[PDB]
């Protein structure tokens, strides 16, 4: 025994499966419209981004 | 119903189709040339609809390929598709065929040690016997490593694209600019391939649309005889930092050279290395490690190739 | 609160008078305060946002 | 299309909205080329902090890594920027605070804030960060500050080591002031971290003593025939007192085929000094409009 004791500190993770409750009509959403934007044209393929 | 709205935004933002003019039938050549000329003439008038047709054009660019014609004694049939190419143009009066130096071939012209590059010497011992047929063409692998003019002769080109290897003469096609695609019609992204033994990766740091790949050709002398060395680098740090990072890699070489040349030191001996710029790689594309008969070879996706002059560093 | 300029896409009206005379020199040495030029790629109605 | 939207994760106030409103159309460097980005990447003062000493080389050395983007829109919840492709025609507006007149066919380069940090630093206290702006400057002053900033870190090391070496009054006027046509400007270099400004100076001393070992002797002997005979308009730094070391190399005779091998080797180390006097990216302006202050340049980094 050297002349000092010591304390240890750890951390530990837990995969907790949760339960969410959320009351009626609290948030109000505003949905836009999907808009397509072409951004690349190659010789092989054309990409897009919605 | 909302997917039918997206079926219009796709079909209104596509590029216009490339015109196909049949040159084999007679009355289908008339109907195809006419729709060039009736449709170009409405892309020139000053009305609003004719200016509407001139805005849909999508100018995607194509790479510029080189056609090289090599001896099969100086280019191995076993080369991965995407090996980098160095040209060599010491003499001009012949002008018959060309020399192309892959990095696993230039490893034999240097004579550098097999403890610096452990794996690629065994593969360069089976693709070439003793490095003779590579070095039968240069009578100055001892007078271009003294006077320091070897880097002035190499011009970097680009990766392999197509090689029709024959018994005597090998026909090699490269890609100099742009993203390297196979020229043949199933166009595949033939990216640049380097062995993991040659490439030395340098790297909170920001990343752009760019991480370049540099080529350093370093002069040294082993066994008190001249013998160069070549390494590849990869960092997106800007040209002021990489020259400071390469000199850290070669601290043990600059010290152990000038000790060997302490007493005699001619003015031609002072030039040490040179850094080229081979091309850029976009960030978000990591290289994939790949083994070939075994040789650990990186492969890059979407390596678009550029070319820089050799700049001496020391 | 001072009255400030704004580039919102107003429905501008049409006058019988011309306004063009001496404007290029009057912009240089200020005939009138609080102006803003718009050259070629930016001389348009700005997009409406709110 | 190409754009960058940048969130302001808390909020922002009405004073710093008017501060970000005056700074519209200015080039800032930001971290990553993602469409979505937070506040921590946009500052050039993520390395240039207030409680720590700045490092104007390392700040500038950080600037050739980043992507560079132009502001378009300032919103109270976001900042929408437009980026700069590495080979792209674009437009840059002369907002920047020490007004230097540009023209068509000029040569721009991006520099750190080297005259007033307090002008460039506006603090965003609603998020616990400050966004710091560079200054785009034609390369005639881009290089000339880096010539001057390295002269400071030579002679400040001598004076801080021993104050009897350097007189302080001549030190302040010469090592800090940048000479420009018409005006002389005072650098903001008083409390810096010179530890990466000496590694640049430790790379000059490798290239420079090589250039002293192989001076061609015909150019030395042309000085001794010019500093005491003729009065040329740019040799007047050298008075009639020639440096004594030049005359002490005159003891050998001339030789043309031994100065070709000195002119050639000295030539390829002059091409190496473009790795130590580097600016950031370059902006080749090909059109400019002085009444709108709007340049239209070509971006090419490295």
């Amino acid at each position: 025994h050297p002349g000092f004791a010591m304390t240890v500190v750890r951390t530990d993770e837990v995969l907790a499966e949760h339960i969410l409750y959320c009351s009626r009509a609290s948030t109000s959403m505003f949905v836009g419209l999907p808009s397509v934007v072409r951004r690349e044209v190659r010789s092989d393929a054309v990409t897009f981004e919605i | 119903e909302n997917a039918a709205r997206l079926g219009r935004q796709v079909l209104g933002l596509l590029p216009p189709p490339t015109h196909r003019v049949s040159l084999t039938r007679g009355p289908e050549f008339a109907r195809g040339v006419r729709d060039l000329l009736s449709k170009y003439a409405a892309s020139t008038r000053p009305t609003v609809g004719s200016l509407h047709e001139a805005l849909r054009q999508a100018p995607f660019r194509q790479p510029t390929y080189g056609d090289f014609l090599v001896y099969s004694q100086t280019f191995s049939p076993q080369e991965p598709l995407g090996t980098f190419l160095f040209s060599f143009k010491q003499e001009d009066n012949g002008s018959s065929m060309d020399m192309l130096l892959t990095p696993t071939s230039l490893f034999m012209l240097s004579g550098m040690e097999a403890a610096k590059a452990p794996q690629t010497h065994k593969v360069a011992g089976v693709w070439y016997g003793s490095g003779s047929g590579l070095a039968d063409f240069i009578p100055n692998l001892s007078e271009l490593m003294d006077t320091g003019e070897f880097h002035t002769l190499l011009t970097p080109v680009g990766p392999m694209v197509q090689s029709v290897h024959s018994t005597f003469v090998t026909k090699v096609t490269s890609a100099m600019k742009g993203v390297g695609l196979a020229r043949d019609e199933p166009r595949a992204h033939v990216g640049l391939t380097l062995p993991c033994d040659m490439l030395v990766d340098l790297d909170r740091e920001p990343a752009g649309l760019n991480v370049t790949i540099y080529a350093s050709l370093v002069y040294l002398r082993v066994n008190q005889r001249p013998s160069m060395a070549l390494t590849f680098f990869q960092s997106g740090k800007g040209f002021a930092e990489v020259v400071a990072m390469i000199k850290d890699h070669f601290t043990d070489v600059i010290r152990t050279k000038y000790i060997q040349l302490r007493h005699e030191l001619y003015i031609n001996r002072l030039v040490f290395g040179a850094v080229c710029t081979l091309g850029t790689v976009p960030f978000d594309s990591h290289p994939v490690h790949q083994s070939l008969n075994s040789l650990p070879v990186l492969v890059f996706a979407n390596f678009e190739a550029a070319c820089g002059p050799w700049t001496v560093f020391l | 609160m001072e009255a400030t300029l704004e580039q919102r896409p107003f429905p501008y009206l049409a006058t019988e008078a011309n306004l063009l005379t001496q404007i290029k020199e009057s912009a240089a040495d200020g005939l009138f305060k609080s102006f803003q030029l718009l050259l070629g790629k930016d001389a348009r109605e700005g997009s409406v946002r709110f | 299309d190409k754009s960058i939207v940048v969130n302001l994760t808390s909020r922002l106030f009405a004073d710093e909205l008017a501060a970000l409103q005056s700074k519209i159309g200015s080039v800032l460097p930001l971290g990553d080329c993602h469409r979505l980005q937070n506040i921590q990447a946009l500052g050039l003062g993520c390395v240039c902090s207030r409680e720590t000493s700045p490092d104007y080389i390392q700040i500038m050395q950080y600037l050739s890594k980043c992507t560079l983007a132009v502001l378009e829109e300032v919103r109270p919840d976001s900042l929408r920027l437009t980026r700069m492709d590495p080979s792209d025609n674009l437009q840059i507006k002369n907002v920047y605070a020490p007004f230097f007149q540009w023209d068509s066919n000029t040569q721009l380069a991006v520099l750190p804030p080297l005259f007033s940090r307090k002008d460039s630093t506006i603090v965003l206290e609603s998020n616990g960060f400050d966004i710091v702006f560079p200054m785009v400057v034609p390369q005639q002053l881009g290089h000339a500050i880096l010539q001057q900033l390295l002269v400071y870190h030579i002679y400040s090391k001598i004076s801080a080591g021993a104050p009897g070496d350097v007189n302080m009054a001549e030190l302040d006027l010469y090592t800090t002031n940048v000479s420009f046509m018409g005006r002389t400007y005072r650098l903001d270099v008083d409390n810096t971290d010179p530890r990466t400004a000496l590694r640049v100076l430790d790379d000059l001393s490798m290239y420079l003593c090589i250039l002293s070992a192989l001076v061609p002797r015909g150019c030395l002997r042309l000085l001794t025939a010019l500093v005491r005979h003729d009065r040329h308009p740019l040799t007047e730094v050298f008075e009639g007192v020639v440096p004594d070391e030049v005359t002490r190399i005159d003891l050998d005779q001339l030789s043309v085929p031994d100065d070709i091998t000195r002119m050639r080797v000295m030539f390829s180390y002059l091409q190496s000094l473009s790795s130590i006097f580097n600016l950031g990216p370059r902006l080749h302006v090909y059109a400019y409009s002085a009444e709108t202050l709007a340049a239209s340049c070509w971006y090419s980094p490295r």
